[PDB]
């Protein structure tokens, strides 16, 4: 409606402040996961070979068969949890119908509440996470700190071990055993991920809380805020234009308010998921790249 | 589905005749989308009325169409040789799909 | 003048594939004003109507028929297409491809111009 | 001898009298848009005027003299001669009889003659100073009754500088202009509603300028505010399929309603027993309402007057009754009174039109008019729309009256004494209520208004029974019931519709529409661009050939351009490599575009590093024999900018 | 070099900036500047005009405000972090990974 | 309104009456008797702590 967005132009520049406050957190989004995952300089890998001291990797180092190249415990993470809206492509035919009226998505599109795609795609991250890991059951510590230099797998956790106050030899004359222990408890891992149905709790949290502010938005231009309608075509059509603009207007200062508490919720919530993310850099780097004396 | 027409229909020339067609409460019953199509032998079919009753340009006045409930009709006035066809009706039947009638066969004594 | 020609096959043994094709011309079909429909008349039997295409490619198809049946549109060439699968001794009919009025030129769900029509006939 | 030529960036001229110094302002007027193609005329027909003219001549010998404007350029109507005497300029608004080729003569006396035959009902007079190679240059524009002349001079060797024309003379015509034509190789050019950002030098002139619309680079410019722009993705505006036609679908409905023996009876009734007559079925023509009664205006709730003939009803109440003067404050919704608690109720949420006038002529005697009355005593308030007719004796006290009046025992109607002499808050005055039910069931009572075709696959207006919209209309498969005119989705809005005369049902859907991003490097490093449509297909980018059917006026050629598709959208401009290289500019879902070398934009897949494969074996290991002293910078923010703010002084000043 | 720290004065001068221009803003009202709607007219619809002024430039403070402890709290957090690498990287030898 | 009004050096042309700044307040005025262009600034004013 060009009255509306006539009359819209007489408030300033809060639709450019609520647009640059998303933008910032769309940015920002993209910051944090290359803070986490791109903390290698060289894409790692192991080589075909895979006797590691009697460890088994085997269900978190990749899979090659599948498309994404994910290990088997990702793929029972990625099919845990379930995304509202990806931000891919959305063509004529999905919002087109009888299709439209069973999908919030279409509702949330059709006025003006798009999502963007992430820089990176799982795929980029996976392999992120394999050159970590190879990086890791290669080289221990060694390549977070320069050049990967490599060393047996069981040497590599006699060193560990004398990193908590145990001597080598604990290790090597129980090497069996702890390989068997450390197997059966990935094995544990991955029958728990396996069965148990709510175990991401905090990641389809976020998914969650997003979904939800973007439906409260949507449902929220079914207010009439004191208007005599909720909706535009029915005030422009009933009243002349002088009491439409009125009516407008009162539209216009609700329809404002909604997304100026969408905005704002959102950069509280961008604020908590970067702390988040700064803490789980901080884990990559002291839990993965090294071994960490810090308590729990 | 179809819809239920006579299967032939005879008049005497400068007599009206009233060919039926019936359906559901759905096609026929649900809007005011009924064709009427006639099919000279040899021919291609052509469009007599359409909307129920109304005439496609260049269609003589003689051929009146009419709803009533589920059933709509084609009133043939001042009947002649020259219709000698096969009468279909047509109806639109929702979701952009139609339905056609078994067809009458006209016949001049 | 507006004017409709069909060329497709007119002979199709059993559980073959039709590939009945139907040219225009006069007007243009990526206008969007008309659908494009393929209609059937089966011998003793009356007028089925099979499906329906428009220029930005949605498609409304017969219920009954709608598995074995697909109908395509080539702006390009100024044509549609009509395949119909399965075939069998009742599939042969006289076939036309004719224009379809949706209200959006005046007469409302009428199929106006029709196609000369092709005998499609099914045999061993 | 009609040449065609490029505007460059001439024709910037100041939008007010405001001065602004070191500044860039945003200005939306007529504007002579930036590369447009005008026309030089080396010369003779007479040139239109479309909305505002830009005139431009490179002449030295001064044969330009002067100018004419009007429509019929005949004595039949008004029109405008500018003429450019060697020592002044006159102005006049005569009725001239212009000549068909006129043209000034010199034999040293310079002759009005030879341009009009005679110069009758003079209305406007005006006198004033005379307006390498000297460019001179002119806009003309003609708003708000005003005829307004801005101009400059410049010294040159079109060039391709810049230059704004300062206002040189507003003239307060109120004529219409559509056609013009030069008085003796010179340019024209037409202006266009554009948005500019001007740049306001330290000295108040406007040193340059930006037309938003030419192209994604100078909407990114406007966007920012700003005349360069940093490598990066910028969102600017969106684009959107403007509809192109406007159809309406009314019931056909032929009879009219019958309103004038509403408003000409003979005889009204009594507020108590108020007249209630059902209109449906009928065309409703709302402006000769005027012409039954003599009543000065509406009062209407909920609708306007004006806007009654756009809009159908389901059905129409018209309630007809006569009241004093004093007491028409009390026909509205949410009113006390003894008419609004006794006699006649208006829902709270009333729809509709109240029309009072005054009737002493008819309604008054000189004996006293005592047929009308009202109620006086109840022993509840009325419902909305509720009639009592009773005549049952009130019983105030707790003492029974049996049917017989007396000591608080009142008869319940009391008559109004309507007399000629009375003062207007007593004199009688006819009330006609008129109740309109909207939406629901299928509606019987519309304005007059011509129903068009319905068309289908095409981003329209449309107008169903008053509900109006813009969208694309398709057929439904929605299984509307058949009481059922109408669906709403999740944001109260209309998505499906039946039609009135077909009946069938309509699903609407929006126009297409999307999110546009601009890809740059510097505007210091290059000013070409990518355009990255944002989740769209890239066969169904917005190509629109006309200009009035898309909202960015500005076309990049999809086909043209190199096109590619990310899941991100489609992106116009860039061309997709096979190397892989660090991310420059983020476009998403694993792809960035960077300038690179002749130098383009280029979109890739992003390197996340080089592969090493490590060699791990049972007993190898790798020992550094030397070492590197590492110095590296971290940079931490610890304070920003303490700020107070002195709340009324923002809010109010002094 | 300094992008942070350039990015933060950037941040707070782009908000006055707007905070500032926030006032050229109508909000509905005839007129963005009080004289002329106080020279213009009688006090009732005067006092109707500032209203809708002081509202739309009371929600321009408020949404100032907000931002400023959003991003408060982020400076905050930056300054804790510097504090601990001041303790644990100057004061002493960390043995924390990066 | 309400200032201190002082002599102005800015090059208003002919046909400009007055000047305007970023909040869109008049900071500048041409006299209408003598036509010539004042500066028009806010009276002293500033905050106070106890
Ligand atoms: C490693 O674990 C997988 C899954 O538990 C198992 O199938 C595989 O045989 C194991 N590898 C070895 C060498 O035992
Ligand atoms: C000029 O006349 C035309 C009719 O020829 C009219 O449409 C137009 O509004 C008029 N313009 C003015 C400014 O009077
Ligand atoms: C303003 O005018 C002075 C001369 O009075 C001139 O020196 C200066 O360059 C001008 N400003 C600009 C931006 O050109
Ligand atoms: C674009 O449209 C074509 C044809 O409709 C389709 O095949 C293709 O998948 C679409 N693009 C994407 C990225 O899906
Ligand atoms: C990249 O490779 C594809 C084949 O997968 C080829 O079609 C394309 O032309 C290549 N692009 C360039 C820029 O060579
Ligand atoms: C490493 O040791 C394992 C376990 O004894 C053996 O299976 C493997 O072949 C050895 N690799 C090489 C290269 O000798
Ligand atoms: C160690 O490196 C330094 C500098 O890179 C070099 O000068 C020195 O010779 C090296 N020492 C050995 C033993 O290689």
């Amino acid at each position: 409606s060009t009255e509306c967005s006539n009359l819209l132009l007489q408030y300033g520049s809060f639709c450019t402040q609520l647009k640059r406050a998303l933008t910032g957190i769309a940015v920002e989004q993209d910051k944090n996961t290359q803070e986490v995952f791109a903390q290698v300089k060289q894409i790692y890998k192991t080589p075909p070979i895979k006797y590691f001291g009697g460890f088994n990797f085997s269900q978190i180092l990749p899979d090659p068969s599948k498309p994404s190249k994910r290990s088997f415990i990702e793929d029972l993470l990625f099919n845990k949890v379930t995304l509202a809206d990806a931000g891919f492509i959305k063509q004529y035919g999905d919002c087109l119908g009888d299709i439209a009226a069973r999908d919030l998505i279409c509702a949330q599109k059709f006025n003006g509440l798009t999502v963007l795609p992430p820089l990176l795609t799982d795929e980029m991250i996976a392999q992120y996470t394999s050159a970590l890991l190879a990086g890791t059951i290669t080289s221990g510590w060694t390549f977070g700190a320069g050049a990967a230099l490599q060393i047996p797998f069981a040497m590599q956790m006699a060193y560990r071990f004398n990193g908590i106050g145990v001597t080598q030899n604990v290790l090597y004359e129980n090497q069996k055993l702890i390989a068997n222990q450390f197997n059966s408890a990935i094995g544990k891992i991955q029958d728990s991920l396996s069965s148990t149905a709510s175990a991401l709790g905090k990641l389809q949290d976020v998914v969650n809380h997003n979904a939800q502010a973007l439906n409260t938005l949507v449902k929220q231009l079914s207010s009439k805020f004191g208007a005599i309608s909720s909706v535009l075509n029915d005030i422009l059509s009933r009243l002349d234009k002088v009491e439409a603009e009125v009516q407008i207007d009162r539209l216009i200062t609700g329809r404002l308010q909604s997304l100026q508490t969408y905005v704002t919720q959102q950069l509280i919530r961008a604020a908590e998921i970067r702390a988040s993310a700064n803490l789980a850099a901080t884990k990559m780097s002291e839990c993965v790249l090294g071994q960490s004396k810090r308590v729990d | 589905s179809v819809l239920t027409q006579p299967a032939s229909v005879s008049g005497s020339p400068g007599q009206s005749i009233t060919i039926s067609c019936t359906g559901t409460s759905s096609d026929v019953g649900s809007y005011n989308l009924v064709s009427w199509y006639q099919q000279h032998p040899g021919k291609a079919p052509k469009v007599m009325i359409y909307e129920v009753s109304k005439w496609p340009s260049g269609v003589s006045n003689r051929f009146s169409g009419s709803k009533s409930g589920n059933t709509a009709s084609l009133t043939i006035s001042g009947l002649q040789a020259e219709d000698e066809a096969d009468y279909y009706c047509c109806s639109y039947a929702g979701s952009g799909t139609y339905v056609f009638g078994t067809g009458t066969k006209v016949t001049v004594l | 003048q507006v004017q409709l020609v069909q060329s497709g096959p007119g002979l199709v043994k059993p559980s073959q594939t039709l590939s009945l094709t139907c040219s225009v011309s006069g007007d243009s079909i990526s206008s969007g004003t008309y659908y494009w429909s393929w209609i059937r008349l089966p011998a003793g039997q009356g007028l089925e109507w099979i499906g329906r295409v428009h220029s930005s490619g949605s498609t409304s198809y017969n219920p009954s028929l709608k598995s074995r049946v697909t109908i395509s549109v080539d702006t390009s060439k100024n044509n549609f297409s009509l395949k119909l699968s399965s075939v069998t001794a009742a599939d042969t009919a006289v076939y036309y491809c004719v224009r379809l009025d949706n209200c959006s030129a005046g007469y409302c769900h009428a199929f106006d111009i029709w196609g000369q029509g092709t005998m499609v006939t099914v045999s061993s | 001898t009609q040449s065609y030529t490029n505007s460059f960036t001439r024709g910037v001229y100041y939008p007010d009298k405001v001065f602004r110094s070191s500044v860039l302002h945003s200005t939306q007027d007529l504007f002579l848009p930036f590369f447009s193609n005008v026309t030089w005329f080396h010369a003779n027909p007479v040139l239109p005027f479309n909305d505002g003219v830009y005139f431009a001549s490179t002449e030295k010998s001064n044969i330009i003299r002067g100018w004419i404007f009007g429509t019929t350029l005949d004595s039949k109507t008004q029109s405008l001669l500018i003429v450019n005497n060697a020592t002044n300029v006159v102005i006049k608004v005569c009725e001239f009889q212009f000549c068909n080729d006129p043209f000034l003569d010199v034999y040293w006396m310079e002759s009005e003659f030879r341009v009009y035959s005679s110069a009758n009902n003079c209305t406007f007079e005006y006198v004033s100073q005379p307006f390498f190679k000297n460019l001179r240059e002119f806009v003309f524009k003609n708003i708000d009754g005003y005829f307004k002349i801005y101009s400059k001079h410049t010294p040159i060797n079109l060039p391709q500088g810049f230059s704004a024309l300062e206002p040189l003379v507003d003239l307060p015509i109120g004529i219409n202009i559509t056609r013009f034509q030069t008085l003796l190789a010179y340019y024209v050019g037409y202006l266009q509603p554009r948005t500019f950002l001007l740049k306001y030098n330290e000295n108040g002139t406007i040193t340059d300028a930006v037309d938003c619309a030419l192209d994604p680079l100078s909407e990114t410019k406007c966007t920012l505010k700003s005349f360069t722009v940093e490598k990066g993705i910028y969102q600017t505006s969106n684009f959107r399929v403007q509809p192109t036609e406007s159809i309406v679908r009314f019931p056909n409905i032929t009879n009219l309603c019958p309103f004038d023996e509403v408003f000409n009876a003979t005889r009204f009734a009594s507020v108590y027993a108020w007249n209630r007559k059902r209109i449906s079925n009928c065309v409703a023509d709302y402006s000769v309402l005027y012409n039954f009664a003599p009543f000065f205006a509406f009062k209407c709730y909920g609708v306007s007057p004006t806007k009654l003939n756009d809009l159908c009803f389901t059905n129409v109440y018209a309630d007809s009754f006569v009241i004093r003067g004093n007491e028409v404050s009390q026909i509205a919704p949410g009113q006390t009174g003894n008419i609004a608690d006794y006699n006649y109720k208006l829902p709270d949420d009333f729809t509709g039109c109240v029309i009072a006038w005054n009737s002493n002529k008819l309604d008054s005697k000189v004996g006293g008019n005592y047929n009308y009355q009202y109620r006086l005593f109840r022993k509840s308030n009325l419902k909305p729309f509720e009639r009592d007719i009773s005549t049952e004796i009130y019983q105030a006290g707790n003492k029974p009256c049996n049917g017989v009046a007396g000591f608080n025992c009142y008869f319940p109607l009391r008559s109004y004494g309507f007399r000629p002499t009375y003062g207007v808050g007593h004199q009688p005055y006819r009330v006609v209520v008129l109740s309109f039910e909207l939406l629901h069931a299928p509606a019987t009572v519309c304005g007059p208004k011509k129903s068009t075709n319905l068309v289908k696959n095409k981003c329209v207006n449309f107008n169903f029974n008053g509900l109006t919209g813009t969208g694309v209309l398709t057929e439904s498969n929605k299984k509307f019931l058949p009481f059922q005119q109408f669906g709403r989705d999740i944001a109260d809005t209309t998505d499906a519709v039946r039609d009135p005369q077909t009946l069938e049902i309509l699903d609407i859907t929006p126009c297409s529409f999307g999110g546009v991003s601009v890809i740059t490097p510097g505007t210091n490093t290059s000013n070409q661009v990518a355009v990255l449509y944002q989740g769209v297909n890239c066969t169904e980018v917005p190509v629109a050939i006309h200009a009035d059917q898309l909202t960015p006026t500005w076309r990049v050629y999809s086909t043209g351009s190199n096109v590619f598709q990310t899941r991100a959208g489609c992106l116009i401009g860039a061309e997709y490599v096979n190397n892989s290289y660090e991310c420059d500019i983020p476009i998403g879902a694993g792809i960035c575009a960077s300038y690179q070398t002749s130098q383009s934009i280029i979109a890739y897949t992003m390197s996340l590093g080089a592969e090493n494969l490590v060699a791990y074996s049972n007993n190898s290991i790798a020992i550094p024999t030397n070492f590197t002293i590492s110095v590296t910078t971290e940079i931490l923010p610890v304070s920003m900018t303490k700020t107070s703010v002195d709340c009324t002084m923002y809010i109010c000043g002094d």
